[PDB]
């Protein structure tokens, strides 16, 4: 559950990342198809490798996704609605995942604002992708 | 755990490179302050009830110190990650209560910590051993556990 | 995130549990220190026999505080706020341990209503105590 | 796992008393509903849309039947789990990409189908016993992973 001081950080910490989303969200999948290989097993039709426009394009879909979630952090359920149709209902994807994935995104966050992530920021948009995480798991259509 | 000589070595180069006066303690505040519940283990260590507290209580560092030398042990020893931490699990797992579960917390907020400290420098590559590495400390630490 | 189906199953079978609510909580308490020992450790005060008065009341306030839960299905936040405030800024209680309590409540209602704990009910009451329990480790005060 | 001869006791008295023909596909059953992303494994076993589809597919009962004498043979191989379980450690983690902490999951249904069936008989000290029965079992599975 966030708090007004989560919202505030999160939104604060997100357009502080702005332009540069797309190119995080690509490091952040990158980075967990790397140290994290079975997860490599969702994209199974995906070009993998290192350049990869596709994981680049992917890498924006995600972005832009969490860009959404960052402009109704009051009715995630209702916002993430399509994805949480996706993600649970499509892809069954193991909760697990969204884990790694969500520990991925912060370790690229981490090393590319510094100066931002500080250790209450890391605490605000951990609940965050935690929450969103949530979302995306549970059925409720 | 056991890495390859190509990712014992990604790993040394750069835990050369630690300031393993702030490194520690500053997980172990991160973990304090992101995984609140922690806080519960050390209600010694004086007031943590704020982020900035947490960050600059003196007794988070000097402990945090010692965990992250503490992986210093892990790395020397890196083959026998359940003899040098039979002491240490027995420690938190019998004496202290500490679900195991923060062992895979504590080596996540550090990766972070590395990555907030090098930066790009932090390589998805570098990532992905320091993985195997704290996965690999996190059970050792609950071997005379599970 | 509960679907309406999931608020039909829980207020559906919240009140088939009934007055035996403080009995079950009692139940999943003694269940609870039984199976997983380390969570005697919150309770240090209490007597922790298997007669235990203590443990009985104790079990009439989770049971009660449940039933307040099944009522405000829409809004856990601001109806589990002092409770939240209690386990997560003053207990400091690990998530752990609301999983472990929580398995414990559902292994106590199959063992006692098996003809309403069904495939689907369980389903949904399972989702149900994740929800409180994150409510009951977030702080957001 | 090692419990007592008290412990092995609670256990082996009522598992001679279950039918091995429904509490199996039962807890895989309800696995496949409670936790329904542990539905994209068996997409080959046909229709899991629905909680009645699950429960009453013919094959998750035949392959639930599969798993729980699987569990009759940790039963009976009851102190060496990760010899007896080394081959099903291997495939699950290896050809099949199962999350361990799905391991952990399983048992807890099975412990809930255990408390369906036999309610009142079902104590908790019975509950504990059988705790450390799937515990054992999720960790052997697991071996040849962590
Ligand atoms: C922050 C959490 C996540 C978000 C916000 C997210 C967002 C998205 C978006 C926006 C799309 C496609 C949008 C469209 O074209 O309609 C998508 C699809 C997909 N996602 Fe995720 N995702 C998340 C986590 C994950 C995880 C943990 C996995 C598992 C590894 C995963 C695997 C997939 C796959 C396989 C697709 C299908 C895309 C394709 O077939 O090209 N996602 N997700
Ligand atoms: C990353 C894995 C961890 C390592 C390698 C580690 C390392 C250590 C070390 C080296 C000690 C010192 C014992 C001594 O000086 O004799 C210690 C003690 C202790 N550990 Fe950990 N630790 C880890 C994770 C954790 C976590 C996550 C918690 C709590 C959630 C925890 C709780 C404690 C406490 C409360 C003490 C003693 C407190 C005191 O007397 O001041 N440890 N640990
Ligand atoms: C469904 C989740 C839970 C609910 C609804 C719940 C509910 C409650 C209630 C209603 C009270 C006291 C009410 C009052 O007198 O103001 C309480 C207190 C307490 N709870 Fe929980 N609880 C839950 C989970 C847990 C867990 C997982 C633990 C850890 C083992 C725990 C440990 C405690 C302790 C130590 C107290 C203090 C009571 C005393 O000092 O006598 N609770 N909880
Ligand atoms: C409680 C621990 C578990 C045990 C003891 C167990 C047991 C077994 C057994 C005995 C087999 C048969 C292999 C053969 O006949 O050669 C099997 C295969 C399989 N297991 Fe498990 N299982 C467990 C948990 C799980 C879970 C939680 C999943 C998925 C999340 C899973 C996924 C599968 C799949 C997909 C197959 C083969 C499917 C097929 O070809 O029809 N297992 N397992």
């Amino acid at each position: 559950v966030l708090s007004p001081a989560d919202k505030t950080n999160i939104k604060a910490s997100w357009e502080k990342i702005g332009s540069h989303g797309g190119e995080y969200g690509a490091e952040a999948l990158e980075r967990t198809f790397l140290c994290f290989p079975t997860t490599k097993t969702y994209f199974p039709h995906f070009d993998l490798s290192h350049g990869s426009a596709q994981v680049k394009a992917h890498g924006k879909k995600v972005a832009d996704a969490l860009t959404n979630a960052v402009g109704h952090l009051d009715d995630l359920p209702g916002a993430l609605s399509a994805l949480s149709d996706l993600h649970a209902y499509k892809l069954r994807v193991d909760p697990v995942n969204f884990k790694l994935l969500s520990h991925c995104l912060l370790v690229t966050l981490a090393s590319h604002h510094p100066a931002e992530f500080t250790p209450a920021v890391h605490a605000s948009l951990d609940k965050f992708l935690s929450s969103v995480s949530t979302v995306l798991t549970s059925k409720y259509r | 755990v056991h890495l390859t000589a190509e990712e014992k070595a990604h790993v040394s180069g750069l835990w050369g490179k630690v300031n393993t006066e702030e490194v520690g303690g500053e997980a172990l505040g991160r973990l304090l302050v992101v995984y609140p519940w922690t806080q519960r283990f050390f209600e010694t260590f004086g007031d943590l009830s704020s982020a900035n507290a947490i960050m600059n209580n003196p007794k988070v560092k000097a402990h945090g110190k010692k965990v992250l030398s503490s992986f210093s042990d892990g790395l020397k020893n890196l083959d026998n990650l359940k003899g040098t931490f039979a002491a240490l699990s027995e420690l938190h797992c019998d004496k202290l209560h500490v679900d195991p579960e923060n062992f895979k917390l504590l080596g996540n907020v550090l990766v972070c910590v590395l990555a907030h400290h090098f930066g790009k420098e932090f390589t998805p590559q570098v990532q992905a051993a320091y993985q195997k590495i704290v996965a690999g400390v996190a059970n050792a630490l609950a071997h005379k556990y599970h």
